[PDB]
């Protein structure tokens, strides 16, 4: 289909519980289209949640399958990740779905909030149609439970909890990923032109953060070494993936056949 | 449909680890929970002693047939029993009892018009879900006498005020209720025990409450 | 704590002193042929609400307290030394038995 | 073969002109030249209360003193009439209990109704309580009443069409009271004991032997369920009370219906009847809130009882004969004498 | 054929019919005498006063 999918206006957004979890959690969110102009997002951010400016961004693009790391590597990634941005108000931004990288940083924030006060702004934004329960997000304005549990035979991911704020966005589709990469890199974009209050005239830092991940991460990454802001990246050895594959390539910098990894 | 077999065998057998561990993995006491279940719960033998076979006999007169199944009306009476005079648990109130009638009774369709109630069956999955299971679960624990699980449930849910005061309240009556029923006189020493430590919770919490924000506080123990 | 049982039965009692209290008798006559603030407050959902969410930070304040305090003593920090002390030497002592010159 | 079938008519219209041949003289125009006795009213002599929850069921005992008596917040009490002081206060196993009698002697009683099962209460234990003694199962619909013969031989009616005369000491049955195609209420027993009718939803009653049980006599001509049936003092008649707002009257030989009722101010069906020792006096409670007495010879409304704030349910007869008690929803029992 | 349930109806038919009923006037002339001699055993229709009575009201004097 030639996208055509009719423009009406949205009827999903407000706070739910995350019922059938350790910790009761309330999160904030709502639903818009795949075009949406990061400046009236910025906005609602501000305004309609209360979120001030914030000193620094993290992006944690990582690999979307269930990947287990080894122990004593999560544990220390997961608590620098929880002190570098409960330190310095930043803000967290995470694929959202119970997939992937997304799933050890959920269980970073699980250990931290058992032990220690403070929030973290861990906005995620996941397209629309993955969700296992598409309903029952309906509601607006009022507070939905919503189950956490999750039967693989559905062939859908849950959305994870322990997130303060998500950003569904959709393009008609249903069960397809596609429809938040533009829309995330637009809004990372227009928070970096934004001013932080300091008087320089400097604009808030961007970093980004690499965990595994497949072929797409390549991309992503030269699409971020290129840019006019040009945005630095970190990537951890003990992935195993092509994150690891560029940290042993990091070595030796100025054996091209040793890549055939199948 | 396992996994609420499991919280169902870890609540039967006074295992708090394995409830805490369930409930940290998925499963919800607000979908498990209904009246059936809390019937049955109501109704085991497993785990350690408890006094209320003898709160039951006391209670509906002292007769009683020997091989009985305690329904939740008996409960609620219980309660109002024990609480005070002009208490009203919501068990016995005529919604809860109207609601349970249709739990047995119309097997035969006839039999309706024999009974002759003066009585809507929602399309809620069953209208039998507890609104706030976990009030249900600690006056399960403590009227068992199970400290810990009612030590569990009672910091989950709302109004830990009044669940610790309540708690309070029911564990000083059976207590003496238990001391005057010459019992082997240490029961009496466990429930002043469980009385005193949920009173001392109810008060530290109101200390913690009243250093946090005066008004807020003030308006908890008025509203 | 006898004290609210003064206020409680003071506010039940009628206006007028005894010498006077018997018209007030005759007037229970006339209301027996047809509590918004001392016992009780009644609020709205949002009131409800924010209580509930006021009582449930509390209680978790409360908590981690708690533990924290319980985790910061000299008893506990001294068996949690006492313990590691004793498998670091254990462990010390094979690592220094199973030597390969 | 379906020659059965087209058999079925020319046996059942033999009987039905048997019955047309023999109304010659009818009830009222022989009762014409008998003693006129006006109208005679009672009123409220003692009351029973105790018992929080409706009550469903009562029967008389042979010293008209101690009454069963089954409410709906499943509770069972004795009530001793001459001062209405509590005697034996007895719980239930279920909330939904229909089915109390008395004994013969005063020994044991039973209880009944959706519980799908009878149970029978030891009153003259050695213990000085009560405690359960027996059981009975096997009736899979509701049981709808129960009454004692002695303390070795028992008779119910179940609403599963059928009935049983059961063995106490073993548990099993006898003789299984088959035919009805609807659920039988209540039954009426013979002084003798010897035969006894029935009645359920097919709006006819059926006649039955205390040995062996053979579909004796049918009498049929109502418009919904038989509810209650009581047995006249002769053993050879009997009254047929239903819901459609009339009640009949048969007998044992003629196999017809011997008087109705000529009142239409009764427009509820009728809850219980019950005949007077002689078969002079009737009493009946109806749905609504007016209790009135009827005239069995002279086919007269006796009186009016309206002194209930719900509807009447159940309904007794003194063996002396000088007090009525009426069972009603209100929570309350009371004497009329 | 399947004539089993028929079975049990002509059953009965042939054995219900196998009484004598008798006239209305027989049966308006059998329970007349029964209830007139029983009419005097029965105080329903000869109310007993306050004596025999054991529904009687209690009177305490003193």
């Amino acid at each position: 289909i030639s996208k055509h999918t009719q423009l009406s206006p949205t009827d999903a957004f407000g706070t739910i519980e995350f019922q059938g979890g350790g910790h009761s959690n309330k999160a904030m969110y709502v639903r818009v289209s795949f075009d949406t102009k990061p400046d009236l997002l910025l906005h609602l951010m501000t305004k309609e949640w209360q979120l001030e400016l914030p000193k620094l961004l993290i992006s944690v693009h990582g690999g979307l399958q269930n990947f287990e790391l080894q122990p004593k590597l999560k544990q220390v990634f997961g608590k620098g990740l929880i002190k570098a941005a409960m330190t310095t108000g930043a803000w967290i931004f995470t694929g959202g779905v119970n997939t992937g990288v997304i799933r050890h940083v959920g269980d970073a924030l699980k250990d931290h909030a058992s032990k220690s006060r403070g929030k973290i702004c861990t906005i995620g934004i996941a397209p629309w149609g993955i969700v296992e329960n598409q309903e029952d997000l309906i509601g607006r304005d009022v507070v939905r439970p919503y189950q956490t549990m999750s039967n693989p035979m559905s062939k859908l991911t849950v959305l994870n909890s322990m997130h303060s704020h998500f950003i569904l966005a959709d393009n008609g589709t249903t069960g397809k990923y596609g429809a938040e990469v533009k829309l995330r890199r637009q809004l990372e974009k227009h928070i970096s032109l934004q001013k932080i209050n300091t008087r320089i005239g400097q604009g808030v830092p961007v970093v980004a953060l690499i965990v595994e991940g497949g072929p797409n991460v390549i991309s992503i990454v030269l699409e971020y070494l290129r840019d006019t802001p040009p945005v630095p990246v970190v990537v951890c050895d003990g992935s195993g993936r092509a994150s690891d594959i560029l940290a042993f390539g990091h070595k030796y910098s100025e054996v091209t056949i040793q890549k055939t990894f199948t | 449909g396992s996994l609420e077999q499991a919280m169902l065998d870890a609540l039967v057998l006074d295992r708090v680890d394995f409830v805490k561990l369930l409930i940290e993995n998925g499963v919800s006491m607000h979908r498990f929970l209904t009246i059936s279940r809390l019937e049955e719960l109501y109704n085991t033998r497993h785990g350690p002693s408890n006094t209320l076979y003898h709160l039951v006999r006391d209670v509906k007169k002292g007769n009683l047939p020997p091989d009985y199944r305690i329904s939740l009306i008996d409960i609620g009476l219980v309660i109002e029993y024990l609480m005070g005079g002009a208490y009203r648990c919501n068990y016995t109130r005529k919604r809860f009892r109207t609601l349970y009638h249709n739990l047995f009774g119309p097997k035969r369709p006839k039999a309706l018009k024999l009974l002759g109630m003066e009585d809507i069956d929602l399309d809620d999955p069953e209208i039998n879900h507890f609104p706030f299971p976990f009030h249900e679960l600690m006056v399960w624990a403590v009227l068992m006498k199970r400290q810990k699980m009612a030590l569990f449930f009672w910091q989950h849910g709302e109004e830990a005020m009044a669940k610790a005061l309540v708690a309070c309240k029911l564990c000083k009556a059976m207590a003496h209720e238990a001391s005057e029923n010459d019992m082997v006189d240490d029961i009496s020493q466990e429930l002043n025990h469980n009385s005193r430590d949920f009173g001392q919770l109810a008060v530290e919490l109101l200390d913690q409450s009243y250093k946090q924000d005066e008004q807020l506080a003030m308006k908890l123990l008025t509203y | 704590f006898q004290r609210y049982q003064l206020i409680m039965t003071f506010h039940e009692r009628p206006v007028l002193p005894p010498p006077l209290i018997i018209f007030s008798h005759m007037t229970m006559i006339f209301q027996h042929v047809c509590r918004d603030y001392g016992l009780k407050l009644f609020i709205t959902d949002d009131e409800l609400k924010k209580v509930h969410d006021f009582e449930e930070q509390c209680i978790e304040e409360y908590f981690r307290e708690k533990d924290d305090r319980f985790n910061s003593s000299n008893d506990e920090r001294i068996r949690v030394t006492s313990e590691r002390v004793e498998n670091m030497s254990m462990r010390l002592e094979e690592v220094n038995e199973r030597e390969h010159s | 073969l379906d020659q059965l079938r087209q058999e079925a008519e020319q046996l059942k219209n033999q009987i039905r002109d048997a019955r047309k041949a023999c109304a010659d003289a009818t009830l009222s125009q022989i009762t014409n030249n008998i003693d006129p006795v006006g109208r005679i009213q009672m009123r409220t002599r003692r009351t029973l209360r105790g018992h929080l929850a409706k009550i469903y069921a009562m029967h008389w005992g042979t010293d008209s003193r101690l009454l069963v008596s089954a409410s709906q917040d499943g509770k069972l009490i004795i009530w001793d009439s001459y001062t209405t002081n509590k005697v034996h206060a007895i719980p239930l196993r279920s909330s939904w209990v229909m089915t109390c009698a008395y004994a013969p002697s005063g020994n044991y009683v039973a209880c009944g109704g959706l519980d799908n099962i009878c149970s029978i209460y030891n009153l003259k234990t050695r213990e000085g309580n009560v405690r359960v003694s027996r059981e009975l199962a096997g009736h899979t619909g509701y049981l709808s009443c129960c009454r004692f013969l002695d303390d070795n031989q028992i008779v119910t009616s179940s609403g599963d069409t059928t009935c049983a005369l059961w063995d106490i000491e073993t548990g099993q049955q006898t003789t299984t009271f088959t035919g009805h195609t609807g659920d039988v209420m209540s039954l009426s027993l013979a002084p003798d004991t010897r035969l006894f009718v029935s009645g359920a939803c097919d709006a006819s009653a059926k006649l039955w032997d205390v040995r062996e049980g053979m579909c004796r006599q049918t009498f049929t001509g109502h418009e919904s369920d038989i509810n209650a049936i009581c047995f006249f003092p002769n053993g050879n008649a009997f009254a047929t009370g239903s819901d459609d707002a009339t009640c009949r009257l048969f007998d044992l030989r003629a196999d017809q219906e011997l008087m109705t009722y000529s009142h239409d101010n009764i427009i509820c069906g009728i809850t219980s009847v019950s005949f007077s020792k002689s078969g002079r006096l009737l009493l009946a409670g109806y749905d609504d809130f007016n209790c009135n007495v009827w005239d069995a010879l002279k086919a007269d409304r006796a009186g009016v009882l309206a002194g209930h704030d719900n509807r009447v349910s159940c309904l007794g007869v003194t063996d002396d004969g000088m007090a009525v008690a009426t069972g009603s929803w209100d929570s309350f029992l009371k004497i009329w004498n | 054929a399947s004539i089993a349930q028929a079975r049990k109806l002509v059953e009965q038919l042939k054995m219900e019919a196998n009484i004598d009923r008798i006239k209305v006037s027989k049966a308006a002339a059998d329970l007349m005498a029964y209830c007139e001699a029983h009419a005097k055993e029965d105080p329903l229709l000869t109310p007993v006063p306050a004596s025999e009575n054991p529904f009687r009201e209690k009177k305490f004097f003193s």
